[PDB]
């Protein structure tokens, strides 16, 4: 609030002015791999892979 | 290998067959080594089936380059005995000859020779079919929903 001191105030009635701010987002950030079957080496590692993305 | 090119391939054959060699004292004849490396281009497209046939590292001679002859064959070091005793097995009736019996039984033990690693490489067998299931003993995909082959 601005503020003056004084007693003939006339024509100096300030206004009123509220700032603001703007909050957005980004863009997903992924963990995009390929699981395969018949790999027993796509078994184990997939089970820690999602581990590994969290 | 002492036998780089189809000139050399055509030259065995015809000692082979004893028409033009040093053991007897004949020039190979212009007319007939032309002859000759035309009956090897057809009867090696014949074996190489577009693919589909006998490999064997064979090099195919275009239209553009002028000798037919002086190229080199690109066989295998293993293939030369065999191309080359079939070749003279199929000239020989060109001169109204007859290939001997070692030359007719060492002519199919190379082609079979030839055609062994291949015949190996594509004895293959084909997977599950479509119908079959994985069995739950297969637990990561039955556990995944992957109860069946796919096939094909």
């Amino acid at each position: 609030s601005p503020t003056q001191e004084g007693w003939d105030l006339t024509d100096k009635a300030t206004g009123l002015l509220e700032l603001n701010v703007a909050v957005n987002m980004g863009e997903p950030d992924n963990d995009f791999f390929q699981l395969r079957a018949d790999d027993l080496r796509d078994e184990t590692a997939y089970r820690r892979r999602i581990q590994s993305a969290a | 290998m002492q036998i780089k090119t189809k000139g050399d391939l055509v030259r065995a054959a015809l000692r082979k067959l004893g028409v033009a060699s040093d053991a007897t004292l004949t020039d190979v004849e212009p007319q007939s080594m032309q002859d000759a490396v035309d009956d090897l281009e057809a009867m090696m497209a014949e074996w190489y089936q577009d693919g589909k046939g006998i490999i064997t590292g064979y090099v195919f001679s275009d239209d553009e380059n002028p000798p037919a002859e002086g190229d080199d064959h690109g066989l295998r070091s293993s293939a030369v005995s065999a191309v080359f005793h079939n070749l003279a097995c199929r000239i020989a009736p060109d001169y109204a000859l007859e290939a001997t019996a070692k030359i007719i039984a060492t002519a199919k033990y190379g082609k079979e020779l030839l055609y062994k690693q291949t015949a190996i490489s594509r004895a293959k067998r084909a997977p599950y079919p479509s119908r079959m299931p994985t069995g739950s003993g297969n637990s990561f995909a039955n556990l995944n929903e992957w109860h069946y082959f796919p096939g094909e």
